[PDB]
RNA sequence: ACACCCAGCC
C-alpha cells in the first residue's frame, strides 16, 4: 500500500462500554516525487476514528492543546541530542506550517468528519468531542485528559520513528502474546452490554409515551423481559 | 505453528482441511485469565517511588523507564529492577497483585508492561532462584498427603514457588526443561535459570 | 524454507539464550525417531509438520482453479477428420497433431544412434565397407558377397545410403544442439529386431543372407507407406517429409 | 562518446544490410560482413561533429526480380522527427519517385509524424524502427524460428490444398517484431519453419492481422 | 552399536563445526560470498555443514 | 551468454558483469552535507583547503558567480573499488545530466577521503531547497553505468551440462565446453541483448511480455514451451511433448498472447455459451 | 546536524541567508526572530553503515536474565572477569553478525566490540 | 427450502 511502516492501537475503555476504536497512526512511502516531498523525507499521517480521510500528526498534537513545536517534539522526541529523529520527523512540521493555533486545528480535524454542515463553532466542538471521547478511549475519556493523550499520541509516533530507522524490530501478528482469547464471560458480556441498552431504551420510550400523554407511569409494565431473554437465547442458539 | 504456542497451545491438534491451524486447542495446563481490576496496582505504584506524567518534565522521560498498565501509560520510573523485583514479590506472595497479573520488563527498551486484563493466556511454571528449585521435598511431602488435609494446588502458590506466565512475559525469561538435566554443574549452558 | 525463526524475542523457544545460532536452538533434530525427539526439537518438528499441512491444504485451492482454467480454455479443441487440430471455430491449431500426426499412447523412449559419436567413429561403424573381402565374407554367404563385389550398382547404392545418413546426421545435429538422444517415437525399432532375432531363431554368429540392397529398397519402400499427410502435390510432400523427418 | 557511437553506427548499418537481405533486395555480399575497420575506413571514425554524417549514410537498395523496385534507409540527425522532416524525406522520395523506404530513428518520432505515416500508407509504404530495436538481427536469435514471407499463388495453393478459408489460418500481429522486420502488411502470410523434437521440422503458417 | 557411535561420532563433529563457524562469524572473520550477505553466507554454511 | 573471449576469461566478464549492473549514487556514497560556504577560497573545512585552493586557482567559468551554498558527497572507497569507478566519470555523467549549472570539483583517487564538491551556478523557493531536491534526485536517480533495470546480477560456472556452451570439435564429438554465463534480476532484454559482447543468439528471458514485444510471437511460443517444460521437469516428472506444443499453440492461436482467464478466453471468437458456462456469466450473456 | 528553536514563538528555526553580509542565518520562518549559525550545516545525511552502536546500547541490558554470559572478556575499566555479549538485529545492515559486549558488574557497564 | 457449523477423502 501506499503506507510504509504503519502503527495502530486498537484502544478500548476498561469497561468496555464502547467499541474497540483504532487509531492508525502511519507513515507514508517515499513513493512521492513532487517539488519538495522526496527531498524532506515522509509525512506521518493519522487516520483518526469518525474522519473519512487522513490528518497530519502535527494538526493533531495542536488541536490537543499544544501550538508551539518544542512542545510537540518534547512529546514526540526524549532525548535532544538524537539527530536522526529530528530529520524524520522535519516533514512532519513542514505540513502542518498552515495550521499555527488549536481553533484552527480543531477546524481542520472537524471539517472532514460525518456532515460538513454550514458554521464552524458546531464542528469545533464535533472535532473537540471526537478527540474528547474516541481517540484513544483508554487512556482518557475525562473533560481534561489532554496531557495523557498527548503523551500516549506522542510515544506513538516515537514508537513509528523507532520502527522507520530500524531501532526496534517490526511486530508479529502471531507473537501470540498480541492476542487475547475472549472466553463466553466477555462474550456474555458483550451481549448483554448491549441488550441492557435495549431494555432501558425500551423503558425510556414506554414511559415518555405515558409521561407525555400526562399520567404517572408503572415501572413493572415499561420492563419487556422478553429483550434479554430472548436475546441471549437467540444469540446462543444460532450462533450469529 | 508460531513459536508463542509453546505451552499454551497444542501443537499436534488442528482440524486438517480448509480449518488447518486457524481451529487450535488450549495445552493440557494452559490458563486462560478472568482479569482484575488495575486499580490496586495503580495505589502501589504510586505510593511507590514512580512519578505520574503530569508532575514530570518532559526531558527526564528518556533516562527513566516508563511504566504501562493495560496499555496505559501512567508514569515513569527511575530504579526499573527494584520496581520488578518489588513487584514480582508482591504478586508471588498473593499480595495486592493478583497471581495472574502478567509483568514484562523490556530491558533494551526501558518499558516495564503490566497487564491486568482478561483474555490473556498463561501456564503455571516452577520458580528458580540461584540454579535451585524453590519447590523442595517438603512441598512434595506436604502436596502427597493432600487427603485428610488442606494443602493444595493455590498453597503453591501462595507459597510462592510456582508462578503463572503469561505468554508475553515468556519473552523475558529463561526456561530450564527439566531441574536436574538443566541446572547442574559443567560447561554450562546458562546459569541464569 | 529457512530454518527455525526467531518467534520469541531473538530466541526460537524460552528454554535457549538469547543470540544461539547452533543446531539444536535453530531446529535440528539430532535424535532419530527410535530414539525419541526432545521436547524442543519435537515442537520444531510440529512446525514442520504443520507447514506440510498447511501446503497440503491451501495448494488444492489454487491447483483446482489452475485445472478447471486450462480445462475450459480448450474444451473444444480436437483432431478432425482432415488430421488437423481445430478449435471449435475451425481455425487450426496445428495442422498435425503434436507435429506428427502420432497419438501419445503409443510412443516409446528412444535413443537416435547418429546424433552423438564422432565423424571418425560414425563412419566407422555405419559406412558399409565393401573392400575388405574377408569381413565381409564372414558377415555375409558366399553368393552375396561374391553379388556384392561383382555389381557396381549396389555399391553406388550403398554409397548413396551412407551420404543420405550423413545428410540425416546434420540435420539431427540441427534440430538438437544439446546433443541428448532421447528422443520419442513411435516404433521400437531395436526392441522389434530383437523381436525378429527371437522369433526366427536368427544366429548372431554364422553369416546371413540378406542382401544389403534388400535392406535399402525395403527401408525405401517402407519409407512411402508411413503417410501422416497424404497426397501428391508439392505442398502435401513436403508436409510429410517433415512430419516423419525424425522417424524417417 | 566517439567509439562507441560509430560501432553503435555500424552495427545498425549491418543489421539494415541483413534486414534488406531477407526481403529478397539486392545487397553486395561484402556489405553483409563489413567488418568495424573496413566502415571506419570507408565512411569516417568520428561522428562527434562531421565526418560520418547521417545523412551520408542513407542506403538504395534493389530488388533482384526487377531494378525498378527500389528503397531507401533513412537516417535522421535529431532524436525526435516531426511534420517538417517527414515531409522533406518524401519529397526527396518523391524526385526519385520510390515508393518504400524505412527510417531509422534514433530516440522516437511525435504523435504527429505516427499519424502521418499511418495515413498516406497507399501512396508511399514507410517503416519506422527505432535505432534501439536494429541494433541486433532479432532474426538470428535461437527463439525465433525461420520466417519465410510467401507469394500470393502459393498462399492460394495452400489454401486450395488444406481447403481453409483465409481466416482459420494462425495470427500474426502486423507490430509483431518479426513483421516489422520482414515488412509484411494485412493479408499476407507467412510460412514459418520450426524444428521440432517429435517430427524434426514443422511448417505452420500465420496470417498478418 | 557401532552404527549407532558412528552416527553419534559424526553429529559430535558437525556440531563441533557449526560451533568453529558461529565463532568465525562472531569476530568477523567470515568472509561473505559474492552475491550473498554475510547473514546468508553464514546460514549457508551452517545448511551445508 | 558472453559471445568472444569474455566467455573464458573471468575478469573481462566481470567488466561485463559492472557493464550491466546498475549503479546509482547510492552504494558509493559515505555520508553527504549540504555545508555553508559564502567564499570559496578561505572554505569551511581543514581537510579541503589545499587542493581547493589550487583547483580554485584557473577561472574555468566557477568563480564569476557561483552560489554560496555547496554539496560534499564524500564517496567511498572499497564501494568505489569492487564497483570500478573514477572520479572523472562521475563528473562527466553529472554534468551530463544537469549541464553546466552543477559545475563538479574533485581531488584525485589518491586522497585517503574521497570527497566531491557540488554549487550551483548563477543562470523557485531557495537555493538550500532546491540543492536538497537534487541532491536527492542525483543520490537516486541518476545512472553511472548499467541498465536502469537490472539489479543483482550474478555470476557462476554451469555445473550442469544443460546450461553450458554445447559445440562440435572438429572431429565432430559433442564437447561439454564450459563458459561463464550471466544471470539477472531484471528485465531489459532489449538494452542487455544490444550490449558489446554479450550473445545476443542465446541469451533468453524467463520473462513472457519482454520476449512477445522483443522477439516475436514465435519467439514467445517457443519461450513459453521452455518455461513451461523447465517447470514440469523440474521435479524429474514427465510430460509428453505434445501437450505442451497445444497449450502453446493454444495461448499463441491468434497473434498476441492470450491469458488462460477470463481476459484471454472469453476475449475470442467462440459461442457466447461456452464463454457464459467458463465466468462471468451474466455479462457474456 | 544541530536543532534548537527560537525563544519567542519555541517553533523550529529554518536556514536562511542574507545578501548584505553574507552569513548564514537560522530564523524562525514563522515569527520574526533571527540569529547567526555556529556550524554552517544544513542538511548531513548519512548512507552507508554509521549507526555507531555502541552508544546506542543501554547499559541496563547486562542484567537480563536472557543474554549469555562469558568470562574470557573481561571489562577493560573495572576489570571484572564477566561480561554478557549480544548482536544488534538493526535494520539498514541486515549483515555484520558481530558481538557487542556489556560488562556486568554493577555501577558499570562499559560497552565495547571485538 | 435458506443459513451456519462439524466431519470424511484428496
Ligand atoms: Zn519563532
Ligand atoms: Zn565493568
Amino acid at each position: 500500500s501506499k503506507y510504509a511502516y504503519t502503527g495502530e492501537c486498537r484502544s478500548c475503555l476498561e469497561n468496555s462500554s464502547r467499541p474497540t476504536s483504532t487509531i492508525w497512526v502511519s507513515m507514508l512511502a517515499r513513493g512521492g516525487q513532487g517539488a519538495k516531498k522526496s527531498a524532506i523525507g515522509q509525512r506521518i499521517v493519522a487516520t483518526l476514528p469518525y474522519i473519512k480521510q487522513e490528518v497530519p500528526i502535527i494538526i493533531v498534537f495542536r488541536a490537543l492543546g499544544f501550538v508551539s513545536d518544542r512542545d510537540i517534539l518534547e512529546h514526540i522526541i526524549y532525548d535532544f541530542e538524537d539527530p536522526e529523529m529530528m530529520e524524520m520527523v522535519k516533514p512532519s512540521l513542514d505540513e502542518a506550517f498552515v495550521i499555527q493555533e488549536q481553533n484552527v486545528a480543531l477546524n481542520f480535524i472537524g471539517s472532514r468528519g460525518a456532515k460538513p454542515g454550514v458554521t464552524k463553532e458546531k464542528r469545533i466542538k464535533y472535532a473537540k468531542e471526537v478527540l474528547q471521547k474516541e481517540m484513544l478511549p483508554h487512556v482518557g475519556v475525562s473533560d481534561f485528559c489532554e496531557t495523557k493523550k498527548a503523551y500516549f499520541l506522542g510515544y506513538m509516533v516515537h514508537r513509528l520513528l523507532l520502527a522507520a530507522l530500524g531501532r526496534r524490530e517490526l511486530d508479529d501478528r502471531d507473537h501470540y502474546g498480541n492476542k487475547r482469547l475472549d472466553l463466553a464471560g466477555p462474550l456474555l458480556a458483550f451481549l448483554f452490554r448491549g441488550m441492557f441498552k435495549n431494555l432501558l431504551k425500551e423503558v425510556r420510550i414506554y414511559a415518555q409515551k405515558f409521561i407525555d400523554r400526562g399520567k404517572d407511569f408503572n415501572l413493572e409494565l415499561a420492563i419487556k423481559t422478553r429483550i434479554i431473554s430472548d436475546g441471549l437465547k437467540y444469540s446462543l442458539a444460532t450462533g450469529n | 505453528l508460531h513459536n508463542t504456542l509453546w505451552g499454551m497451545v497444542c501443537p499436534a491438534e488442528t482440524p486438517e482441511g480448509h480449518a488447518v491451524g486457524l481451529v487450535k486447542n488450549l495445552a493440557l495446563m494452559a490458563y486462560i485469565s478472568v482479569g482484575s481490576q488495575p486499580s490496586p496496582i495503580l495505589e502501589f505504584l504510586e505510593e511507590w517511588s514512580m512519578e505520574n506524567l503530569e508532575e514530570i518534565s518532559p526531558a527526564a522521560i528518556a533516562d527513566a523507564t516508563k511504566i504501562f498498565v493495560n496499555g496505559c501509560w501512567v508514569g515513569i520510573h527511575k530504579d526499573p529492577e527494584q520496581l520488578m523485583n518489588t513487584l514480582r514479590k508482591l504478586r508471588r506472595q498473593m499480595d495486592i497483585i493478583v497471581s495472574e497479573v502478567s509483568m514484562i520488563r523490556d530491558i533494551r527498551e526501558r518499558e516495564i508492561r503490566i497487564y491486568t486484563d482478561a483474555g490473556r493466556i498463561c501456564r503455571p511454571l516452577l520458580i528458580v532462584e540461584k540454579q535451585k528449585l524453590l519447590l523442595k521435598k517438603r512441598h512434595i511431602d506436604q502436596l502427597k498427603e493432600r487427603e485428610y488435609n488442606n494443602y493444595s494446588w493455590q498453597d503453591l502458590v501462595a507459597s510462592g514457588v510456582v508462578e503463572y506466565i503469561d505468554t508475553l512475559e515468556e519473552e523475558t525469561v529463561m526456561l530450564a526443561m527439566t531441574p536436574d538435566d538443566l541446572q547442574e554443574k559443567e560447561v554450562a549452558y546458562c546459569s541464569t535459570y | 524454507g529457512k530454518r527455525i525463526p526467531f518467534g520469541f524475542k531473538h530466541r526460537t523457544l524460552p528454554h535457549f539464550i538469547k543470540d544461539d545460532y547452533g543446531p539444536e536452538s535453530r531446529g535440528f533434530v539430532e535424535n532419530s525417531y527410535l530414539a525419541g525427539l526432545t521436547p524442543t526439537e519435537f515442537f520444531f518438528h510440529a512446525m514442520g509438520g504443520r507447514e506440510g499441512l498447511i501446503d497440503t491444504a491451501v495448494k488444492t485451492a489454487e491447483t483446482g482453479y489452475i485445472q478447471r482454467r486450462l480445462i475450459k480454455s480448450m474444451e473444444s479443441v480436437m483432431v478432425k477428420y482432415d488430421a488437423t487440430v481445430r478449435n471449435s471455430i475451425n481455425q487450426v491449431v496445428q495442422l498435425r497433431y503434436g507435429e506428427d500426426g502420432l497419438a501419445g499412447e503409443s510412443v516409446e523412449f528412444q535413443n537416435l544412434a547418429t546424433l552423438k559419436p564422432s565423424n571418425k567413429a560414425f563412419e566407422k561403424k555405419f559406412r558399409f565397407d565393401y573392400t575388405n573381402e574377408r569381413a565381409l565374407r564372414r558377415t555375409l554367404q558366399e553368393d552375396l558377397v561374391k553379388d556384392v563385389l561383382s555389381n557396381a550398382h549396389i555399391q553406388n547404392e550403398l554409397e548413396r545410403e551412407f551420404e543420405r545418413m550423413r545428410e540425416d546426421r546434420e540435420v539431427l545435429r540441427v534440430i538438437f544442439p544439446t546433443g541428448d538422444s532421447k528422443v520419442v517415437l513411435p516404433c521400437n525399432l531395436l526392441r522389434m529386431i530383437w523381436n525378429a532375432q527371437k522369433i526366427f531363431h536368427i544366429n548372431p554368429r554364422l553369416p546371413s543372407d540378406l542382401h544389403p540392397i534388400k535392406v535399402v529398397e525395403g527401408v525405401k519402400e517402407l519409407s512411402k507407406k508411413l503417410v501422416i499427410v497424404n497426397g501428391d502435390d508439392p505442398l502435401s510432400r513436403q508436409a510429410q517429409e517433415n512430419a516423419t523427418l525424425l522417424f524417417n | 562518446d566517439d567509439e562507441e557511437e560509430t560501432y553503435r553506427l555500424w552495427k545498425i548499418r549491418k543489421t539494415i544490410m541483413q534486414l534488406c537481405h531477407d526481403r529478397g533486395y539486392l545487397v553486395t555480399q561484402d556489405e553483409l560482413d563489413q567488418t568495424l575497420e573496413e566502415f571506419k575506413a570507408q565512411f569516417g571514425d568520428k561522428p562527434s561533429e562531421g565526418r560520418p554524417r547521417r545523412t551520408d549514410l542513407t542506403v538504395l537498395v534493389a530488388h533482384n526480380d526487377d531494378p525498378t523496385d527500389q528503397m531507401f534507409v533513412f537516417f535522421p540527425e535529431e532524436p525526435k522527427v516531426g511534420i517538417k522532416t517527414i515531409k522533406v524525406y518524401c519529397q526527396r522520395m518523391q524526385e526519385e519517385n520510390i515508393t518504400r523506404a524505412l527510417i531509422v530513428v534514433q530516440q522516437g518520432m511525435t504523435p504527429s509524424a505516427k499519424q502521418s505515416l499511418v495515413d498516406m500508407a497507399p501512396k508511399y509504404i514507410l517503416e519506422q524502427f527505432l535505432q534501439q530495436e536494429l541494433l541486433i538481427n532479432i532474426t538470428e536469435h535461437e527463439l525465433v524460428p525461420e520466417h519465410v514471407v510467401m507469394t500470393k499463388e502459393e498462399v492460394t495453393e495452400l489454401l486450395a490444398r488444406y481447403k481453409l478459408r483465409e481466416n482459420q489460418l494462425p495470427r500474426i500481429q502486423a507490430g509483431d517484431p518479426v513483421a516489422r522486420y520482414f515488412g509484411i502488411k494485412r493479408g499476407q502470410v507467412v510460412k514459418i519453419i520450426r524444428p521440432s523434437e517429435t517430427a524434426g521440422r514443422y511448417i505452420t503458417y500465420r496470417l498478418v492481422q | 552399536s557401532k552404527t549407532y557411535q558412528d552416527i553419534q561420532n559424526t553429529i559430535k563433529k558437525a556440531k563441533q563445526d557449526v560451533i568453529e563457524v558461529i565463532e568465525k562469524a562472531h569476530n568477523n572473520e567470515l568472509e561473505p560470498t559474492p552475491g550473498n550477505t554475510l547473514r546468508q553466507t553464514f546460514e549457508n554454511q551452517v545448511n551445508r555443514i | 551468454f558472453l559471445l568472444g573471449q569474455s566467455a573464458r576469461d573471468a575478469e573481462r566478464a566481470k567488466d561485463i558483469l559492472c557493464r550491466l549492473e546498475h549503479t546509482t549514487l547510492r552504494k558509493v556514497t559515505a555520508n553527504t552535507a549540504i555545508y555553508y560556504d559564502p567564499n570559496p577560497q578561505s572554505t569551511v573545512v581543514a581537510e579541503d583547503q589545499e587542493w581547493v585552493n589550487v583547483y580554485y586557482e584557473m577561472p574555468d567559468f566557477d568563480v564569476a558567480r557561483i552560489s554560496p551554498w555547496l554539496l560534499r558527497v564524500e564517496l567511498d572507497r572499497k564501494h568505489m573499488t569492487d564497483r570500478k569507478l573514477t572520479m572523472e566519470q562521475i563528473a562527466e555523467k553529472i554534468n551530463a545530466g544537469f549541464g553546466d549549472d552543477l559545475n563538479c570539483i574533485f581531488n584525485d583517487d589518491n586522497a585517503e577521503k574521497l570527497v566531491l564538491r557540488i554549487r550551483i551556478m548563477n543562470s523557485k523557493m531557495d537555493d538550500d531547497v532546491f540543492l536538497r531536491c537534487i541532491e536527492s534526485n542525483m543520490l537516486t536517480d541518476m545512472t553511472l553505468q548499467g541498465i536502469e533495470q537490472i539489479s543483482k546480477v550474478y555470476m557462476h560456472l554451469p555445473q550442469t551440462d544443460n546450461k553450458k556452451k554445447i559445440i562440435i570439435t572438429e572431429d565432430g564429438e559433442f564437447k561439454a565446453l564450459q563458459e561463464w554465463i550471466l544471470e539477472t534480476d531484471g528485465v531489459s532484454l532489449m538494452r542487455v541483448l544490444s550490449e558489446k559482447d554479450v550473445d545476443p543468439v542465446r541469451t533468453t528471458s524467463n520473462d513472457i511480455v519482454e520476449i512477445f514485444t522483443v522477439l516475436g510471437i514465435e519467439a514467445v511460443r517457443k519461450a513459453l514451451e521452455r518455461e513451461l517444460y523447465h517447470v514440469i521437469s523440474f521435479d524429474g516428472s514427465y510430460v509428453n511433448y505434445r501437450h505442451l506444443a497445444l497449450l502453446c499453440d493454444t495461448m499463441t492461436c491468434r497473434g498476441h498472447l492470450m491469458a488462460i482467464t477470463r481476459h484471454g478466453v472469453n476475449r475470442q471468437d467462440t459461442g457466447p455459451l461456452m464463454k457464459c458456462s467458463f465466468e462471468e456469466t451474466v455479462d457474456v450473456l | 546536524v544541530g536543532i534548537r528553536f527560537c525563544q519567542e514563538c519555541n517553533n523550529m528555526l529554518y536556514p536562511k541567508e542574507d545578501k548584505e553580509n553574507r552569513i548564514l542565518l537560522y530564523a524562525c520562518r514563522n515569527c520574526d526572530y533571527q540569529q547567526e549559525a555556529d556550524n554552517s550545516c544544513i542538511y548531513v545525511n548519512k548512507i552507508t553503515h554509521e549507526v555507531d552502536e555502541l552508544t546506542q546500547i543501554i547499559a541496563d541490558v547486562s542484567q537480563d536474565p536472557t543474554l549469555p554470559r562469558t568470562e574470557d572478556h573481561p571489562c577493560q575499566k573495572c576489570g571484572h572477569k564477566e561480561a554478557v555479549f549480544f548482536q544488534s538485529h538493526s535494520a539498514r545492515a541486515e549483515d555484520a553478525m558481530r558481538l557487542y559486549y556489556v560488562c556486568t558488574a554493577p555501577h558499570c557497564g562499559h560497552r565495547w566490540t571485538e
